[PDB]
Formats: structure tokens, sequence, C-alpha cells
């Protein structure tokens, strides 16, 4: 069951490139392409997501687009730069200036075929695709615009494939340019529609992550990408090694989405940890599942006692007590019962992996699909009405060819998208 | 209390005892039942690709 | 001599299929490239082991039994397993995509897709037979295939095999080892789709099985393979009469004649004694007395409720093992006196005993210790409809939402058939009250 | 930290066992249909005991046992009277009666009415108060519902002051291990007009519920005499005390009541428990002898003894369960 991988942008594809590096070493498969592990478990599910290739070398599944070469010169000069397929490099040259309209209307649409026909070539030669991935953030143009006109013709052509993406949410925090709200907001209209799955990244979370946990005084795109990249090997633990779960991208998507359009899950993960910075102790189980589902240290940033969870996938990594995990993991359900629906029996799953992540001898990550993401929505709707109201900054847009009228269709949406999860808060 | 219909062999022996006595659809219903959730999932594919056709 | 057909649906079916079959062999002495020396019959003969096994001219002795999943990574280890040799590769059956834990998508979607090939395998060993009495479904009630293109293949059997018989080994949800939120939504639909071409079904509650492993094996997490390998155990005492040379349950119709009056009503509860660890040092043997004794202990039952609160339609004794008429009539009598055993008024009160002198076979390097005796108790009681309670009340909780309820409608299944299977289920929960109390 | 939910809002008793676990700080209240408790005051009627016990990493525990309808209906303890061997026909502590069906045990029950018709016994029953058969086999058929008959005790003890009829009423709380806990505070019910032998269907000097007796609270405080009070009127009156001539024939049928249905309530080897507190009533005749009138699987208490009581529950039947960070109870052995 092969995952075709995407990463559209700056962001998408310094988080993707990021990703490849930290699964890769997982998998025991160095920059050059070729295996170098000691265990079997590391290649059973390798096809997931790598392609065997002369040699037996091992080629990422991974398709990198982007409206300028700047980023994707730095991953093919970066560590593992020269493990991915040079083919899959679909770039232009005149950016998307942090403009949706660009991304997903007048610069992206004279690229995407391009990228479609690598899209195409790479799922001929799966066995059975079960769906795409794609990495992208929501504050800019090109993986923001770009990268849902992309999700839109790939569920145009492969409508019966899974469609998932770690959707990077913009913070003030942590801002390029004062029109993400906008890029944002007519992003998540489309990510509400055309995707099964979005994990939501938010960098207000990781930023304060950084900040008031690791104690970073100023940090960088960096330190918030040590956060996605560990997140991400999590979230795809399941997908990459073998396990009780039986886990692909449909599978989560029936258990964890009980309504469609409430598929934006909060990642968490523990312990959290920065850059160079080792441990030498480790965590104990009940210290694993206690910050697992602290709020600080969800990539989201949303107090999830504001809400209530839906479903939870809890994924260990490293060698413990099963028991133990199990213990806590029916001790969390039962210590605090108000904060997962009642009407879902079972609601909390948990799973276990050998393999640890490099650096740590043990860790968890965390699924959680709750109602409290609203508050992210709300954040970014706000942000949005501020400017809308008096129409700032949309000649950028209009000049694109956009019209007020969709602007005001993806507001409406994604406050929709919020009272529908305000819903299920109060059943 | 009432041991009846003792049955013994080599491999073993089987008997009842009483403690006290008393006081389809057819091949196309299901073919067309099938082909109805084809057909509603051939619709359900149709209105999107429709949707992004627009 | 009658042939049965064992056919192994899911993930839960095969790897349970696999458990049994390994344990059939020990038993008839068969070698996993199927020679069995004792079969002194070479290339045929009508005896009881026939039943389940047919014969080639070249001295193997293979399963009459089809492997079946939507997903072939399981099955694939029964391809390169210890009995790859056992059997036939028509017989091992995989597509390539597995129904993703849903019911709609393993009946509707995938399984129309596939169900014409499987009867096609089934039917190859069907013309092997002088006369076949029927077939063996094993599956769970939570998978996607095992729910889903289970329901399907056993509407297409009671039209394509209307004078056979057919009966399941079903294994029932258990959150301690889900695979899925929706194994409620699944077990309802499977149950509605399947109730009325079942005759004879068998339920196994993996909670049951994991706190038996547990309280008895010692296991703190059972595995699959733990659970399997009792389960096993419990299947073949079933079947051993199928098997073996006997005059009680000998063919599949009298499965539903000694224990199924009520043809709705066909869940016997199984109830499995003794259970003692291999690793267990010293062992002091049970008597007949002790293990009959303990088939009236919920804590051994296959699905966990309280026979006390209800009512007996039927009830056989399966021994095996070092046991006599005498000792079992000694036993029954004191059990009577201490125990609560009410029978239906229109039945009456007494049990179907049936002891094979061979004692129960283990599997070497197995949890299960050597012993003297053995029982397997099939007491047809409404207590069993706890179970479908507790079953329906998961269902009506999710479906008062209507969640996940659009990944079924997706697969092209209409949101009526959810009520209709619940209805159903409904209907089945006041049958067993009216007859209960 | 344990946890438990709330089934039944009409029960004074275990209101106040909601309050005392809350008081304690670690018990927390979740809402009714919450899968995910440790405790459970289930309801009176259609309580699901078959989603007990199958909620990994939870103990559950239950304040009724499944079963326990057979000895708390009047139809049914009668029958469990007559049919159980360790109690049977010869119960001499259990009043004569019979189950009839209306529009059965009617045609023995005319046997008897009739040799008592003849022997100039006493000769009154009750389902009302009676002595013709014939008058109210016609009430139980005009009403519809199962009634059971009964041998009228017709020379009841009498207290005096008031020549007053009464009926006792114990509290008996049965834990998990099936420990049958007698409360030591019990109360006389008592009647507050005197009872003649004559006039029958004046039902306010032959019944003597709290409800039809609301000259009320002449003698003591709301028609509630208490044992300390109870006790010193037998050492005067009658020269005995209430261990001896009634306590001990009171324990005596509450064990014997209790044991009898063991095996087929008792919870040892379930995967769920079970406790249940019950109220016994009994009758005391003329000659010191304790009749045993029913059984209630829903008792109410007495509002002097309700704190004393209910933190009695907690302490050996929840808190034995569910420990946290000179006792009231008489334990019947056995
Ligand atoms: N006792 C036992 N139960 C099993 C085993 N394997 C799976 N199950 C149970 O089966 C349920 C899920 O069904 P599966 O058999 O795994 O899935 P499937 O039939 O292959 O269907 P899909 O994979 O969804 O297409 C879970 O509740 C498991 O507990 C097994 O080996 N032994
Ligand atoms: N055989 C008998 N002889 C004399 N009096 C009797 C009797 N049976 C019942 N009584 C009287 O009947 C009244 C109680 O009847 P019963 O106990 O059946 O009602 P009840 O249980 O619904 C009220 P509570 O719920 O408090 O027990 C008492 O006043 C008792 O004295
Ligand atoms: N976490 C993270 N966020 C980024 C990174 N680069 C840009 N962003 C975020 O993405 C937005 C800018 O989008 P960008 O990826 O640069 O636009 P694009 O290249 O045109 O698709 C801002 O909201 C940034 O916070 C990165 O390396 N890491
Ligand atoms: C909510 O309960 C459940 C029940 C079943 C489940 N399967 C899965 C997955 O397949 C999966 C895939 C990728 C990463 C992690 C998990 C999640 C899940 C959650
Ligand atoms: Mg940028
Ligand atoms: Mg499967
Ligand atoms: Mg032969």
């Amino acid at each position: 069951r092969e995952i075709v991988h995407i990463q559209a942008g700056q962001c998408g594809n310094q988080i993707g490139a990021k990703f490849w590096e930290v699964i890769s070493d997982e998998h025991g498969i160095d920059p050059t392409g070729s295996y170098h592990g000691d265990s079997d478990l590391q290649l059973e599910r390798i096809n997931v997501y790598y392609n065997e290739a002369t040699g037996n070398k091992y080629v990422p599944r991974a398709i990198l687009v982007d409206l300028e070469p700047g980023t994707m010169d730095s991953v093919r000069s970066g560590p593992f730069g020269q493990i991915f397929r040079p083919d899959n490099f679909v770039f232009g040259q005149s950016g998307a200036g942090n403009n949706w309209a660009k991304g997903h209307y007048t610069e992206g649409a004279e690229l995407v075929d391009s990228v479609l026909d690598v899209v195409r070539k790479e799922s001929e030669s799966c066995d059975c695709l079960q769906g795409f991935q794609l990495t992208h953030s929501l504050g800019g143009g090109t993986g923001s615009g770009m990268g849902t006109l992309l999700i839109s013709k790939i569920r145009e052509e492969y409508p019966d494939r899974i469609m998932n993406t770690f959707s990077v949410m913009p913070s003030p925090k942590v801002s390029d340019t004062v029109v993400e709200p906008y890029n944002a907001t007519l992003s998540v209209h489309q990510l509400v529609e055309n995707t099964d799955e979005t994990y939501c990244i938010d960098n207000e979370a990781l930023y304060d992550i950084c900040f008031r946990t690791l104690k970073l005084t100023t940090p960088t795109y960096g330190d918030l990408n040590h956060l996605v990249s560990a997140t991400m090997s999590g979230v795809t633990t399941c997908l990459r090694f073998p396990g009780q779960l039986n886990a692909d991208l449909r599978k989560l998507a029936v258990n964890m989405v009980p309504f469609p359009r409430l598929h934006f899950f909060m990642p968490g993960f523990a312990p959290l940890t920065s850059r160079g910075s080792q441990q030498y102790r480790a965590l104990t189980v009940p210290e694993l599942t206690q910050q697992m589902f602290d709020s600080k240290n969800m990539m989201a940033a949303c107090d999830p006692r504001h809400g209530r969870y839906l479903t939870v996938a809890a994924i260990f990594r490293g060698r413990m007590s099963m028991k133990e995990v199990d213990e806590q993991m029916l001790n969390v359900q039962n210590k605090n019962s108000s904060y997962f629906v009642e009407w879902i029996p079972n609601n909390v799953k948990t799973a276990v992996c050998d393999i640890p992540p490099r650096g740590l001898k043990m860790s968890a990550t965390f699924i959680g699909n709750s109602t409290a993401i609203q508050e992210l929505f709300k954040r970014i709707s706000e942000q949005f009405t501020a400017m809308f109201r008096r129409k700032a900054f949309l000649h950028w847009y209009t000049g694109e060819g956009m019209d007020e009228m969709e602007f005001t269709e993806a507001e409406s949406n994604m406050n929709d998208l919020v009272s529908e999860y305000q819903q299920y808060q109060d059943a | 209390m009432e041991v009846i219909e003792l049955n013994k062999c080599t491999s073993g022996q089987s008997f009842e005892v009483i403690l006290k006595p008393p006081s389809d659809p057819s091949l196309e219903e299901i073919q067309k039942k099938l082909e109805a959730a084809e057909e509603r999932r051939k619709y359900q594919e149709a209105e999107l690709l429709k949707h992004l056709a627009e | 001599m009658r042939e049965c057909i064992s056919i192994h649906v899911g993930q839960a079916g095969v790897q349970i299929g696999n458990a049994c079959w390994e344990l059939y062999c020990l038993e008839h002495g068969i070698q996993p490239d199927g020679q069995m020396p004792s079969d002194k019959t070479i290339g045929g003969g009508d005896d009881s082991f026939n039943t389940f096994f047919s014969e080639t001219g070249a001295g193997k002795h293979v399963p009459r039994a089809v492997f079946v999943d939507l997903e072939p990574t399981v099955i694939d280890e029964v391809r390169t397993g210890t009995y790859r040799q056992l059997f036939h590769p028509e017989q091992l059956i995989t597509g390539k995509e597995d129904a993703a834990n849903n019911y709609a998508r393993g009946h509707y979607t995938i399984g129309k897709e596939i169900i014409d090939l499987v009867l096609d395998r089934i039917r190859k060993l069907a013309d092997q037979c002088t006369g076949l009495q029927g077939f063996l479904v094993f599956h769970s009630f939570g998978g996607g295939t095992g729910s889903g293109f289970t329901s399907l293949l056993m509407e297409r059997l009671s039209v394509d095999y209307g004078k056979k018989s057919k009966l399941e080994f079903s294994i029932y949800p258990a959150p301690q080892v889900s695979t899925a939120v929706v194994e409620p939504y699944n077990s309802i639909l499977t149950t509605h789709t399947t109730l009325e071409h079942s005759d004879c079904a068998f339920m196994v509650d993996n909670e049951a099985i994991y706190d038996i492993c547990r309280r008895n094996l010692d296991i703190e997490r059972p595995t699959y393979t733990n659970l399997n390998r009792l389960i096993s155990q419990i299947v073949s005492s079933i079947t051993a009469s199928l098997r073996f040379d006997g005059a009680l349950n000998v063919d599949l119709t009298e499965f539903q004649t000694n224990l199924v009056p009520y043809p709705r009503i066909h869940f016997p509860l199984a109830t499995y004694a003794p259970v003692i660890s291999a690793e267990k040092a010293y062992h002091e043997q049970l008597s007949v007395a002790e293990i009959t004794n303990a088939c009236f202990e919920p804590a051994n039952q296959m699905v966990k409720c309280d026979p006390r609160h209800g009512k007996y339609m039927a009830c056989c004794l399966l021994y095996r093992g070092d046991v006599v008429p005498k000792d079992v009539n000694a036993a029954i009598a004191t059990i009577k006196t201490k125990r609560s055993i009410q029978f239906v008024d229109w039945c009456p009160t007494g049990f179907k005993v049936g002891i094979n002198y061979q004692p129960p076979t283990v599997v070497p390097g197995g949890d299960l210790a050597k012993v003297q005796r053995a029982v397997c108790m099939l007491s047809n009681t409404t207590a069993i409809a706890e179970a479908w309670a507790r079953l329906d009340h998961k269902f009506d909780l999710m479906y008062a939402k209507r969640a996940f309820v659009h990944w079924y409608v997706g697969e092209g299944m209409e949101e009526g058939e959810f009520s209709e299977a619940r209805e159903d289920m409904a209907a089945l929960e006041k049958d067993y009250e009216e007859v209960g109390v | 930290m344990y946890t438990f939910v709330v089934r039944d809002e009409n029960s004074s008793v275990y209101a106040e066992v909601s309050r005392l676990l809350l008081a304690t700080g670690q018990w927390k209240r979740l809402r009714k249909d919450n899968p995910r408790f440790n405790l459970m005051l289930g309801e009176r009627n259609r309580l699901p005991f078959g989603r007990l016990g199958h909620e990994p990493g939870l103990v559950q525990l239950v304040n009724y046992y499944r079963g326990a309808d057979k000895l708390c209906r009047k139809a049914s303890l009668v029958k469990l009277i007559k049919t159980s061997p360790e109690l049977s026909e010869s119960c001499t502590w259990f009043p004569e009666s019979y189950v009839i069906y209306p529009t059965d045990e009617r045609e023995v029950f005319l046997a008897a009415y009739n040799r008592r018709r003849e022997g100039r016994e006493g000769n009154v029953w009750i389902a009302l108060i009676s002595s013709e058969a014939s008058e109210l086999l016609d009430f139980i058929d005009e009403q519809g519902q199962v009634h059971v008959i009964q041998k009228y005790l017709e020379k009841p003890l009498l207290l005096e002051p008031g020549h007053r009829k009464f009926d006792i009423r114990s509290w008996v709380l049965v834990d998990h291990l099936y420990n049958i806990y007698l409360y030591r505070e019990g109360v006389l019910r008592t009647s507050s007009e005197p009872y003649n032998s004559a006039n029958f269907q004046d039902k306010t000097c032959h019944l003597t519920n709290h409800c039809i007796q609301k000259n009320y609270g002449r003698y003591e405080e709301g028609n509630e005499m208490f044992f300390e009070e109870f006790n010193q009127y037998l050492m005067d009156a009658l020269n005995t005390t209430l261990e001896n001539s009634i306590l001990l024939q009171i324990k005596h049928i509450i064990r014997s009541c209790l044991m009898c249905i063991e095996p087929a309530i008792s919870t040892k080897h379930l995967h769920y428990q079970s406790f249940q507190l019950f109220g016994f009533d009994f009758m005391v005749d003329e000659e010191l002898k304790v009749w045993l009138i029913e059984v209630n699987g829903a008792p109410a208490c007495a509002q002097k003894l309700y704190a004393e009581l209910c933190q009695g529950i907690v302490d050996v039947a929840i808190s034995s369960v569910f420990p946290l960070a000179t006792s009231i109870f008489i334990k019947l052995h056995h």
C-alpha cells in the first residue's frame, strides 16, 4: 500500500526534506539511498514511502514542488538531497509572492500539469496506491495556493484515493506577511472539502513550545521544524512499521473522522526536546502519557479542556511495558471522561512500535480529533475579518482575477466549520 | 438420573442423561442489491467530478 | 462419510484457521507435508477424519478448507508458513486492499469483485465431495472483511447450497484487542444479514479469551497467537465429533438438532475447562467433577454472562481424556443441587454427553499444559443475549449522532440498512426475553 | 480517584450516599450514561446488569443484586419459600400464604380455609382483610393484578399504653463478599389508635404503614419507636429484652432468607460485583413469636438513622472495594 508524498512551497519542502531525512535514518537508509540497518523491521513496510530501484537502492516516493527554485536548490544541496529522484523536482521561476491567488489561479496553474505528470508516473508504479500526503504552509502562496490546487486536481484523477495533509498554520508570532490570514482562510476552505485528513501544525504552538517549554529565547524555523519532523515521524510510524493496527491512510480516516468535514487533527508529542540537547534520563510510561495529553505538548495552539475529544490515537515508541501503557491510557480515559464524547465508545486507541526515534529510547505521539480545534480557525477568522472589513491588501488578489465574493465564501465555510465543531462539543 | 441411548466405541462413548421431563433471497435479488449500491457509488462520484468540473 | 468445508474469512478467520488446522494435524498425526502414516488406505477412504481432509494419490492429506482475505499479508504467511505444503494455492485467495474496517466496503464495494471467484474455488472442493453436509465459517464481527464479505458469502451459499448446513465461529468485538472504533456497526450489520443464513453460530468474545489467558495462563498481554491457540482448542472440542468415531454430533444437522430448537436463537454458549499454564511447575490434575463444575463458572465461558439469570434450551457436554459416564453422572447430580440450572418449560432438563478417550492435544511449545481430562460445554442459554445488549447499546450511542455513517453510505450502502439491522437485533433481543423470563 | 453514577433520583438513601461520596473529595459523579464508572447507583427497574463488568481497567460495582427480586416480591417470596428445601412448607416463621391468580394455588387455599372454617380456628386472611374467602376472591379479580392471600395474625403483640399494633423494620446490607450486615438500629412503625378484633376493615388500626397513619405523634414522635424505648418497654412490661424475645428470630429469618438465594445472586466469581440494602418487615404475636411479612429491595430509612446508615453503606460496601487514602453493623455469621 504505497503512499505518494508531495511537498509544495518553501515551508512544505523544508519540513518535507526534514521528514525524509528523519525516517530515512529510522529505516537505515543513507543519503546514497543504500540500506545499512541492523533490523529487518525497518524494511518490512519500507515500500509504503520508498521505491525499490537499481542496485536495490531505495528512492523516496516524493514529489518536490515550488514556484521558485530557491528552496528546492537548498534541498538538493542538503544532507539527504541526492536521495530524491531528480525528475521529481518540478519548479517554476516567478514565485508566488505569498499570494494564494498566484499559486491557485495564475502562476501555479501554469505549472500544475507538470506536477501531475510526475504524480501519475509515480502512481503507475504503485502495486496498490492507498493515498497521498502533502506537506505545505497555508500562509504563503505556493504551498497554500498551488498546494490546494494540486489537491483539487489529484482528487479529480484519484477520487477513490485518500488525501492527507500536513498543513502549517500561520501565526503573528511567526509571520512573513500580513496577508497570511487571507491565504489561510482560502486554503482551509479547500481542505475542508478535498482532504480526508489534515494534521494541523500551528506555528503559534510551535513557537510557544520553543519559547515557553524549551526555553529557546528566539526560535528559528529550524527549531520549529525539529518539532514538525518529530511529529511527522510519529504520526507515520504506524504506516511505516508493522503493527497490530494494520494501519493505512484509509483506516485512519474511518476511525478518526466521525463526520467528513471534521477531519482536522491536533498532533502532540512527548518528550518535547530541543536540537542538540540530548536526554540522559528516559521518561517513565506515566510521564509519557501525562505529557502527550498536556496542552503544552500539542502542535496546535488549542486548549483541549475547552472542547471534547471525538477520537484519539496514541502511538508509543520504544521498548516498554505494554501493560503499563494500557494501564496509563485506560487511566487517562477514566480520570477525565468528561473531555471524551460518550457517544463514541472506546474512541481512544493505542499502538506500539519497538523502534524508537533517534535520540530517544522511548516516545509518545498524539493524534486527537478535538472540538477544541475550532479555537485555531476562530483565531484565523478574527485576523481575517480585521483586514477584510476594510478590504485591506485585497488588491493583491483582485489583481490576479479574484473577486471579493470568493473571500466571503471562504470565510463563511470556515465559520461553519467552527459552529460544526461547537455542535458536538455540546452533545 | 435416567441414562439413555448409550453408545460405546473404541474412541470413546456417548449418551444422554435426563434429570426431569418437560412441562431465502434469490440470486438476482442479491445481484440487484449489490448493483443498486454500485450505482449509488457512481452517482456520488459523478456529483463530485461534476462539482470539480465547476 | 460426509464431508465438511471450512471457510476462513478475514484476518481473524485466517489466523484462527491456522491455529485450528495446525491442531487438527497433531490430533490426526498428520505431518506438515500432509503425510499421514496411520492412514493405510492410500489415496482415499471414507474415515471420520476424511470429513476435514481429502486425499491425493501421492498420499497427501489436504484440508477441505479455503482461506479468503481482501488483503494479502495475513494469508501470505500461510503461503510461506510451516504448513505451506499442506494447502493448495487455489485454496488461498487474496485481494489487494482490505475493507478498511468497513462492512459496506467489504460487502458491497470489494465483495462484489471477488465473490464469484471465491464461490468458484469453493465449488472446486464441493465437487470432490461424495456427500457434502455443509460449511464451517470462521470470521470476525469487527473486521470489514470478516463482517462485510462474510455476510455476502453466507447469502450466496444459501443459494448455491440450499440443502447444506452452515455453522459459524465468530469473534465478538472487544476493546482490549479492537482494531476499529466502528466494530459495533460491523457486528450488527453482519449479524442481521447472516442471521437467516446461519444454522448455528459459536460466538467467542475476545474479552473472555483475553482474560482467560491472563487469569489462567499468566500471560499479561495475550497476543493473537495466545488467543487463537486457546480458541483452536474450543473449536477442536466442538468439531471432534465430526473428525472422530462417535454417536453424538456426527453431522452438522445434529448441531442444530441438539443445540438449536428455535432457528433464530442459534448462538450456543461455549464453556471450556480446564485451562492450565504450561509454565506451571506443579499442577494437581482436576477430576471429572471439578472440570464439569467449572463449566458453570462465568470466568470460563467464551462469552462473559450469567446463565443463572436465564434459561437453557439445550446443553451438550463434550469430554476429552480419562472420563467415564459414571463420573459424569455423579458430577451432574452434585452440580444440580448446588447451582441454578433452569430449563425452559418446553424442554427436558438433561445433558447430551460425548466422550473421547483421547485427551486434548497441546501444541508443542504452546501455553497450555497437558491434561488428563478436559471438557467443553455447549449450552444454548438466553443469558448470551447480554452480549447482544452490550453491542446494541454501543451501536445506539454512535448511530444517535450518525457518527461514521458517512463512510458506509460512501460505499453505496443506504442509511436505512443501519436501522433495519438494528431493528432485527431489537427483535432478537426480545425473542431472548420471551424465552428467558 | 474513583467515579460513580446516579440512575435513581427518587431514592432518598443513596441520595445521601452520593452526597457523602462527593464530600470525601475522592469520588466524582459522572453523567447517567457515562459507562466509565467504578460505582453504579442504578435504577429500580430494568437495571442493565448485562453491561456491567465489561470496562477494561475498571472494577465495577452496583448497589443491587440481580435476582434479588425473587425475595422482594410478594408472589415470588411465597413461591421461593414453598419450593426451597432450606425453607419449604413447614417454615415456622412465615405466615400461611397462597399465590392466587385472578380471572395458581387457589384450590389448595380453599382446602386450608375450609379445614380452619370447620375447626373454629382463627380464619381471617389478607391480600384486604376479611374472614370470608368469597368476599375478596372477588377483590383480587376486580383490580386485575396478581395478589397473595396470607393468614392474618389475629392475636398480635399490642403495645401499652394504647393497646396498639406494630410491625418491625430491619435494615440489612449485603456486601460484595455476601457478608450479611444487620443494622443495629431498627424502628417500630406502630399504630396510634387501639387495635380491636371485631371491626376489621377500618384500616387505621390494622395496617401500620407510615403512609396510612399520616392520633398521630401521641405516644412517640412520628409513630416511630426505636429499639432503646421498645427494649425498655419489654423489660418493664414482659421481663425480657429485645435481643432475646425478638431479635434472635429476626437475625435468623434474615440469614435464612439470604443464604437460601446466595448461589443464585452471588457475585463472588462474576465480572462485576454487587451489594444491596434490604428492608425486612417483621410481625410479633402476643407470644413474642416473630413472623416475616415481606422484604423490600429498595427501602427508605428513618430520618434519625439516615446519616449513620448511609455512612455505614459507604464504609463496608463501597470503601471496602474502593479504599480511600465500634461498627454499627451486626455481622450475621454463616
Ligand atoms: N481472537 C482473535 N481475534 C482477532 C484476530 N485477528 C483479528 N481479530 C479481531 O478481529 C477484529 C477486526 O477484524 P479483522 O479480522 O482484523 O479484519 P478483517 O476481517 O481482515 O477485515 P479488514 O481488515 O477491515 O478488511 C478485531 O476486533 C480483532 O480483535 C485473531 O487472530 N484472533
Ligand atoms: N399476615 C398478616 N397479619 C397481620 N398483619 C399483616 C399481615 N400482613 C401484612 N400485615 C400488615 O400489613 C401492613 C404492611 O403490608 P406490606 O408490608 O405488604 O406493605 P408494604 O411493604 O407495601 C409497606 P412498606 O414498603 O413500608 O413495607 C403492615 O401494617 C402489616 O402489619
Ligand atoms: N514551520 C515552518 N513554517 C514555515 C517555514 N517557512 C515558511 N513557513 C510559514 O509559511 C508561511 C509562509 O509560507 P511559505 O512556505 O514561505 O510560502 P510559499 O513558499 O510560497 O508556499 C508563513 O506563515 C510561515 O510561518 C518553515 O520552514 N517552517
Ligand atoms: C480512534 O480509534 C482508532 C481506531 C483505529 C485506528 N486506526 C488508525 C490508523 O490506521 C493510523 C494510521 C496512521 C497513524 C496512526 C494510526 C487510527 C485509529 C484510531
Ligand atoms: Mg517564505
Ligand atoms: Mg484485515
Ligand atoms: Mg486414507
